[PDB]
């Protein structure tokens, strides 16, 4: 696949807690995406997998209903730990698949252990639409979280929010990371999170409007 | 301890509490029915003779 490069452009600020705050300049220390970082612009037409290095910021600008799910796991081959997420559009199941189910992974359309059968709602949800994800492993419970957006560019100028979506309390030692396409051209972005201190700005609503990365440049250190 | 009243604050559906600067709760969500109710301690002050 084609490995292009793009800067992150102050995108990926997320809610760190389940607590309403209003008009408070609260400063948090969580695993965020650093400002102006080289995210990758994988053009999927061709395939080894991606690392999961303390959380993966996933973004995709597809509208034609191509992106489906991911195979967050460790080794994905056989007989090992193999507790791999079989994250899908609605079936977020933690089956040990041993070998690769659904043939080679392209989602064709036209024994050991039988545990952790977690089943939930539709996980995700008229010209363009951008999906933003911030999958962290964290402390035991995997946090997967999604926000919408209106305008679509190559990670455009603006600030967004999080609205956390699921809180699955299962998953052990995820290091490798995959992506499902729809084959009967994806162009998705991948960013890697690092432990940094942020300074979040709320408003009269409960809404993070701005953020300051407290170790980017000395002006931001003065502001923090 | 405190008085309770209805709230005009619009909680997001994933939020539960509301915190203050001194780490005390400002508003809480009722667990039985989904309504937001404020937290404010009862009236107090000094007494001068
Ligand atoms: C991201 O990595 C590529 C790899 O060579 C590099 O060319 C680019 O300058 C990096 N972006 C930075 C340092 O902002
Ligand atoms: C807070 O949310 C309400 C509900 O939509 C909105 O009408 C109001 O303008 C918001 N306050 C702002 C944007 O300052």
């Amino acid at each position: 696949r084609t490995q292009s490069y793009t800067n992150s452009f102050t995108r990926g600020v997320y809610y760190p807690d389940k607590v309403f705050r209003s008009s408070v300049l609260h400063s948090t220390q969580d695993l965020f995406l650093p400002f102006f970082s080289n995210v990758t612009w994988f053009h999927a037409i061709h395939n080894p997998a991606l690392p999961f290095n303390d959380g993966v910021y996933f973004a995709s600008t597809e509208k034609s209903n191509i992106i489906r799910g991911w195979i967050f796991g460790t080794t994905l081959d056989s007989k090992t730990q193999s507790l791999l997420i079989v994250n899908n559009a609605t079936n977020v199941v933690i089956k040990v698949c041993e070998f690769q189910f659904c043939n080679d992974p392209f989602l064709d359309v036209y024994a050991n252990n039988c545990t952790f059968e977690y089943v939930s709602q539709p996980f995700l949800m008229k010209n363009l639409r951008e999906f933003v994800f911030k999958n962290i492993d964290g402390y035991f419970k995997i946090y997967s979280k999604h926000t919408p957006i209106n305008l679509e560019r190559d990670l455009p100028q603006g600030f967004s929010a999080l609205e956390p979506l699921v809180d699955l309390p299962i998953g052990i030692n995820i290091t490798r990371f995959q992506t499902l396409l729809a084959l009967h051209a994806a162009a998705y972005y991948v960013g890697y999170l690092q432990p940094r201190t942020f300074l979040l700005k709320y408003n009269e609503n409960g809404t993070i409007t701005d953020a300051v990365d407290c170790a980017l440049d000395p002006l931001s250190e003065t502001k923090c | 301890t405190g008085v309770l009243t209805e709230s005009n604050k619009k909680f997001l559906p994933f939020q539960q509490f509301g915190r203050d600067i001194a780490d005390t709760t400002d508003a809480v969500r009722d667990p039985q029915t989904l309504e937001i109710l404020d937290i404010t301690p009862c009236s107090f002050g000094g007494v001068s003779v």
